[PDB]
């Protein structure tokens, strides 16, 4: 099956905003650390942001102050709120979920973000 | 031979993987490599956070309030937990806090990952007199595309 499904991706101009979501199915969402990654074609996937089971967040330097990660356990969903977007943010964004040292870990199928300018 | 393995944040803060605000696939792989085909011993809380046994190993859960899970071995004392591991070269103790404290005086080896991340925490890795321990391996890595923080693998052998 596919446990994680991203949506919200698309085309925006530079400086625009976007809101990504990843809905989890068939898992106990509350026990997973969630992360957003992104990948530009050819380039390797890179960590964007994570949120722990107790709502501690971390965002990488290149998106500090622009991107915000949150989760709603009731909806089985993690969010990436993206503001002040720049062409260098153009990528497929992927949601990932991990239980802990013994796994399991799940990956979404990803959603395309393209920024124009 | 009893060995402890732990991920330490700044000030030796320890926690459960899914609650710690970092993403360290290199540490997971480090963890996997050093615990592979070895028996592991852990506490109640670590068992509950981990959700399922580490595969290909024997998993011993040390707790006063024993559970019913049919995949692991439930013990109630330190001595019992060591015996249930049997006659192997190395036993891996993986947490949490109290269980680290209990197995330290009996430990002859430490695998530490020093993660450069300030995290709030009530639980800390047991104070261990650095005079009694020797570093035999250390390796620092910067944060990179996949790893959220810089980190240092360390192995300590007693005397």
């Amino acid at each position: 099956q596919v446990q994680l499904q991203e949506s919200g991706g698309g085309l925006v101009q530079a400086g625009g905003s976007l809101r990504l979501s990843c809905k989890a199915s068939g898992i106990i969402f509350s026990v997973y650390k969630m992360t957003w990654y992104r990948q530009a074609p050819g380039k390797e996937r890179e960590l964007v942001a994570l949120i722990t089971t107790n709502n501690n967040t971390m965002t990488v330097d290149s998106v500090k102050g622009r991107f915000t990660i949150s989760r709603d356990n009731v909806q089985n969903t993690v969010y990436l709120e993206m503001n002040n977007l720049k062409p260098e943010d153009t990528a497929v964004y992927y949601c990932n979920a991990n239980r802990g040292l013994a796994g399991p870990a799940y990956w979404g199928q990803g959603t395309q973000v393209t920024v124009s300018s | 031979m009893i060995s402890l393995i732990a991920a330490l944040a700044v000030d030796r803060v320890i926690g459960m993987e899914n609650a710690m605000p970092w993403n360290l696939p290199a540490d997971l792989a480090w963890f996997k490599r050093n615990t592979l085909n070895k028996p592991v011993i852990m506490g109640r809380h670590t068992w509950e956070s981990i959700g399922r046994p580490l595969p290909g190993r024997k998993n011993i859960i040390l707790s006063s309030q024993p559970g019913t899970d049919d995949r692991v071995t439930w013990v109630k004392s330190v001595d019992e937990a060591i015996a249930a591991c049997g006659d192997v070269p190395e036993i891996m103790v993986i947490g949490g806090g109290r269980v680290y404290e209990q197995f330290l005086p009996k430990a002859q080896k430490l695998y530490l990952t020093h993660i450069d991340a300030e995290v709030e925490g009530d639980t800390h890795f047991p104070d261990y007199e650095p005079d009694d321990w020797e570093s035999v391996f250390s390796e620092f890595h910067d944060a990179d595309a996949q790893n959220s923080h810089s980190y240092c693998f360390e192995i300590l052998e007693r005397r």
